[PDB]
């Protein structure tokens, strides 16, 4: 496991477009143990079971807990969009839909390990793109 | 008399620490090897603790393994220590606490290595892996695939609900195969083994470090499972032959067990180490 | 890679500037494995995974080990400076803004080669030249 | 007669060092070549191995690698050993376990050799390998390619460079040319290959050394894959003809294991020795 | 028929001893010119290499090169050597595996030997290398420069110095300008020249000598990189017909090898000697 720089860049813009980084590049510090968790929850309960908890919006947490499995899709989806003709007759190359829970396009294309590997990227580099902000 | 395989049963888990800084979930990863990407023990660590067991033994020692470090004399050593790759794997199921997973191409690795090797007791162990080889190729035709050889242990999930175990009634589990390999036996495609043994299904461990009562730090610990067996291949180079006859008969005795890895103090990695049985 | 004095001096005169090396030659004893892990970190991690974890001031590390990123910024400025310019040169001598973070400069200015080059070697000289000072 | 191609297939890891004192992460490197960088043995490790396993024959190490070091007379040596470089080499993939990665400079430079040098099956060699090059060049146009040569390994990832191969319908591969290139074998440009050999991707071993428990010393080693393959070039001289077929029987023995470099004790750099096959 | 240039083409790396005292950390070091500070074989290591392939004619011998020492007749060679310069050496790129370096430097030297030797069928080659280097002049403008004359190997990297190699679409390369300086061939300043050929960046290899695992001594040796390409001039007497044709005929032989350099039984200098073409 290596994380591309393509991929922080991916982050980086998804958590800006998802109003996490404000317009002073600086975070929420909850959203550092936000990502942790969901890191740990994806190893040691699932994907389902993980994405299913933080993809909840009726949470009463301390903030806006379902802006990083946005962040989540926005980077899978920009990983999606540089895949190759090569890639594309083996990994499912198609854009994540918005609207679409991201769970339930988990569940509905099956449990595959293509769909857990880009999570697990997408996450660890959430992770790295929020150490390289300030938390305020 | 020269080259020897060895079976690593242990009886905890196993961290065989990798020099690696992860930067996600895992802090902690185990060695895997070079090339096929499977847990593995490193030939210097396996040497390390096999020669920490055997300290007491200054003659021995110096004969096998070789000299101390701090010493002005430096002694070749003698037995080379060849890297444990991994065997058997146990994973969760439903209708069984644990089966012993094997893969097609571990299959195919196990038989190279004994061709190229020439263990002691080879030719039948290469003769009925073969068979038993080819009696799976046929059966899958190309198609992924999980082979129990009990009929009782059919649909039984390992450890996904997309990997389910069929019994094909035509390939024959030899008794000495199901010593070597594991009692219960599942035989699995490479699609399934490598998703199977990956770093995000393999065994994690969480640990804290409390100050006082409140936690002050927290890491994920990587381990392979318990009862997990791995072979190393044992090279008798010019030694002699009874501190050979003394290692052989300490290492496979039922009452010996070596510690390999990191975490000794909390019980990581204590295995027994058995001499390929007669076919 | 052999041993560069030019970028030992450089080295020198960067740990003193970032506020590593006393008055009195000594420096806090935690630096010594900073220096040496940023080496193995940046090998069998990736570069930008690296520099981001030693760039973070949100650590809980026993020191300042964003000292080190200024000090790695610092060294690679002053490579920057005295580079023959010339039009077949390879190496970009544009130095790097007090502003911009480390992180950020490889991910705008995508060309890791050089950088990757530079950063290895600015760190051999900070680990060669942190053993002229106590380890206090 | 002179010359022949001998392919190492090494069965362990194998380090060769080098001697340079690197300052950075990895203090031990392996040899690599003088105008390729690509990792290689030189001829002297070669040759001192191979005088190694003949050590027992008093007679054909003198005759043929000539006299020992201590040695009131003095006997050049009669076979000219000349340096292994690297041919394919295992990497990470996930269809299968691993592929046999070779470029297409590394090609060119062995049909280079074979004119230049007249191996013993040259001709038939070097005119299927110059076809192969030419269908891959016409079929590439410039780009940069990942061709496999069986149709179930089409899309298979190169893990360290993240692409996948592509199967080219129009090329051919010939039985010999699998029996000398390495099975599941990939044709990448030298970007790749480049990039899947530097330092950076290169197997690095973390090493350390206990006192009692606590670590004295920490480096980091550097290792060519198991199952790596390479190639050298064997010019007999005036050697006699008994002990020149002893020595090449001996050396082709499926039974006979090879070890280059160093580790010997932790089994790293066994190999096999087989000769060029006739097309 | 009075001066023939010739080119040596080495396959192997060469190491001819300076046999000089040694201030340094290289142990064994290559021979290089006094005044320019190029790597260089002196004109008695090609005599004796070529004498040693052609000991097997006596008759050929005797004519050339004359009476073996310790021989009571007394017979001068017929034939003169003249040093060997470097010519053309291999770099490391990365577009390709090597480059082709040669310096304006030392075409300028290759010009001004040519008039001065006067070589057979030297004119037209003499006008064409100084049609090139006032092109090379007229486009570089004083400044240092790194020319290549293939659009596909436009802006190659010398790794060793960081320099970018630009494609004058202006200068035009004849065919026999390619068979003589090599493919691939890039132009650079003397300046980088120096530096791709010092004792800090051609190879340097460790040596080891072991005794039952103890390592009795350790030395350091300095190779010229394979593939580098060195001429020589040959002033053939007014000797017999016969023996000069057999001599020129079976040293253009593209099956002849030449060993040129100290470490034979590992395949150090290894050549294939052409002698210059029409054009």
């Amino acid at each position: 496991m290596k994380i591309s720089k393509k991929q922080i860049e991916y982050a980086i813009e998804a958590l800006r477009a998802n109003n996490i980084i404000t317009n002073d590049n600086q975070y929420p510090k909850v959203f550092k143990g936000y990502i942790s968790s969901f890191g740990a929850a994806v190893i040691q309960s699932g994907l389902i079971p993980a994405i299913i908890f933080f993809e909840n919006e009726d949470n009463d947490a301390n903030a806006d807990r379902h802006k990083i499995i946005g962040v989540l899709k926005d980077i899978i989806n920009a990983m999606r969009q540089q895949y190759t003709v090569t890639d594309a007759t083996i990994l499912v190359s198609s854009q994540i839909p918005a609207n679409y829970s991201m769970a339930q396009y988990i569940i509905e294309h099956g449990n595959t390990d293509q769909l857990l590997k880009e999570i697990t990227e997408a996450a660890v580099a959430m992770k790295l793109a929020l150490r390289m902000y300030k938390s305020e | 008399m020269t080259t020897r395989m060895y079976v690593i049963n242990t009886l905890s888990n196993m961290h065989v620490g990798s020099g690696e800084v992860n930067y996600g979930v895992i802090a902690n990863l185990i060695q895997r090897d070079s090339v096929t990407n499977l847990p593995n023990i490193n030939s210097s660590g396996l040497k390390g603790a096999i020669r920490e067991y055997f300290k007491e033994n200054e003659d021995l020692v110096r004969e096998l393994f070789g000299s101390a470090p701090r010493d002005e004399k430096t002694l070749p050593g003698k037995v080379r220590f060849f890297e444990a790759n991994l065997l058997s794997m146990p994973v969760r199921s439903d209708k069984v606490p644990f089966l012993m997973a094997i893969s097609d191409e571990v299959l195919q690795e196990l038989i190279t290595k004994m061709k190229f090797f020439n263990c002691e007791e080879a030719t039948q162990y290469i003769s009925h892996l073969s068979t038993l080889l080819d009696n799976i190729k046929t059966q899958a035709q190309g198609t992924d695939f999980a082979y129990v050889f009990d009929p009782l242990l059919q649909g039984a999930i390992i450890e996904e609900v997309s990997i389910r175990a069929t019994c094909p009634s035509h390939i024959p589990l030899q008794p000495s195969l199901k010593k070597l390999l594991g009692d219960r036996l599942v035989i699995l495609s490479h699609k399934y083994f490598s998703i199977l043994s990956d770093d995000n299904h393999l065994p994690v461990l969480s640990r804290n470090n409390l100050e006082n009562g409140q936690s002050a730090n927290l890491w994920y610990e990587q381990v392979l499972p318990r009862y997990s067996r791995l072979y190393f291949m044992l090279m008798d180079g010019n030694a002699q032959s009874e501190y050979l006859k003394k290692f052989r008969d300490t290492l496979c005795t039922p009452s010996t067990i070596i510690q390999i890895g990191a975490n000794a103090s909390i019980g990581y990695g204590y295995c027994q180490i058995s001499e390929l049985s007669p076919f």
